[PDB]
């Protein structure tokens, strides 16, 4: 996961 | 599934000495299938680096690129998606929507990638998708008020592309994701 640019949460990403 | 790295306007070494370390740490050789580079590398060192990451590297000619032999534009097909690539300094006003839409139609592409502005974009317009990866080094340009480093990763499967944008925000990488479907 990485933190989202906008907001508080996180996002899974392919790298 | 095909992963496509999209980046450009590095301006190494005249404006920036290197890719941000945390971006470089994210790009593991062998992970990514295709690289689409908008240009302004501006030297062979950076082309050599991209070739260590993937076996299929495409690059178009920027207005500061030392290698003037890079094609001025390119169309590449990845899965179901035809993708257009141009650096974008040729479009006046820079980033002009009507001009980019004309390029979309003339290239006959589902996705049009351009650069030059050093501003990341990822948006749908009249059922086509437009990407600008920004500057992977945060290189200044003539106009903008200091630049956030960014690059894009496209995750393509069947008729869907999931576009990830990576930004170096302060000293940490953050991400945003946008989904697009071939109509």
């Amino acid at each position: 996961y990485l933190p989202t640019i906008t907001g508080v949460g996180h996002l899974w990403h392919p790298l | 599934r095909m992963l496509v790295l999209v980046l450009g306007d590095l301006h190494i070494p005249h404006r920036c000495n290197s890719l941000p370390a945390k971006f470089k740490k994210l790009l593991v050789p062998g992970k990514i299938q295709h690289i689409l580079c908008t240009g302004n590398l501006c030297t062979k060192e950076s082309y050599d680096y991209l070739k260590t990451l993937a076996g299929d590297v495409h690059i178009v000619r920027g207005d500061f690129d030392e290698n003037l032999n890079y094609p001025e534009q390119k169309v590449v097909t990845v899965g179901q998606f035809k993708i257009g690539l141009i650096h974008g300094h040729q479009v006046i006003p820079w980033g002009d929507m009507a001009s980019l839409a004309l390029l979309q139609r003339q290239f006959d592409v589902d996705i049009l990638i351009s650069g030059h502005t050093h501003k990341f974009e990822a948006f749908e317009h009249e059922n086509k998708f437009y990407i600008n990866p920004g500057s992977a080094t945060g290189a200044y340009n003539a106009l903008e008020t200091n630049i956030i480093p960014s690059f894009v990763l496209m995750d393509i499967q069947a008729s869907t592309v999931v576009t990830y944008v990576y930004q170096l925000i302060g000293d940490d990488v953050k991400v945003e994701r946008i989904e697009y479907k071939k109509p």
